[PDB]
């Protein structure tokens, strides 16, 4: 054939430290569907927002919104322990169907998003251009967004880890900890991925006895 | 890994 129908940018959702995670390539034919299994960003989490997205930038807000549903109601638990279904299906006359639904508590939201929706001819074109030259700027990018949400993880680890031991953990090292925290929490906002790694390591030589407490 | 998603 000649001619065939197409979904022309990538179709995804936003993802923890702001990025953008596919669940369909650009140019794919349709109709078609897939589905990936996601879980929580932080511990004790009873929502997520599926912030779906049109377009082929690393970066969720360089890309267009098609729209945005919350998911309610999980139980609340250690970050990545909810298994949160979500699925992408377009149909053959382009209108597409998201879903996410919690396996544990059986909740389930969803949307639908006219075939008009997002970016036009001229757009489209523009944005793979755009990708294509911004491309290291943007693997930089999620390489720092990967950075970014292992520190986080880090420094909520690290507080239940102080919690967990209580007064068993010396006084004095409980206050080298505190400071090794506000700092990487003051790294976690900067742009620079091996300052992050740095405040890291500089919190691990701190912890050695909070380490030997698990 | 598995991808996350804030609340």
């Amino acid at each position: 054939v000649l001619l065939l129908d197409v979904t022309p940018l990538s179709l995804g959702i936003e993802t923890m430290g702001g990025v953008m995670t596919t669940l369909i390539a650009k140019n794919t034919t349709i109709p078609t569907k897939h589905s990936q299994v996601f879980s929580t960003a932080e511990d004790n989490q009873s929502a997520v927002t599926i912030h779906v997205l049109q377009g082929e930038r690393k970066r969720a807000a360089d890309n267009k919104s098609l729209g945005q549903f919350n998911l309610d109601g999980i139980n609340p638990a250690p970050r990545g322990m909810p298994q949160i279904e979500v699925t992408f299906d377009i149909d053959a006359d382009g209108i597409l169907h998201v879903s996410a639904k919690d396996k544990n508590s059986g909740k389930e939201q969803k949307i639908t998003i006219k075939a008009s929706s997002g970016l036009n001819e001229d757009e489209i074109q523009k944005m793979v251009r755009d990708a294509e030259a911004n491309a290291e700027a943007d693997r930089k990018f999620e390489e720092l967004v990967q950075t970014r949400n292992q520190g986080d993880h880090l420094l909520h680890s690290t507080r239940k880890q102080v919690e967990e031991a209580g007064d068993k953990l010396p006084a004095d090292d409980k206050t080298a900890i505190e400071s090794a925290l506000t700092a990487l929490e003051t790294a976690l906002k900067g742009e620079d991925k091996a300052a992050i790694e740095a405040k890291m390591q500089e919190l691990a030589q701190v912890s050695q006895k909070l380490m030997e407490i698990a | 890994n598995r991808l996350l998603l804030t609340g």
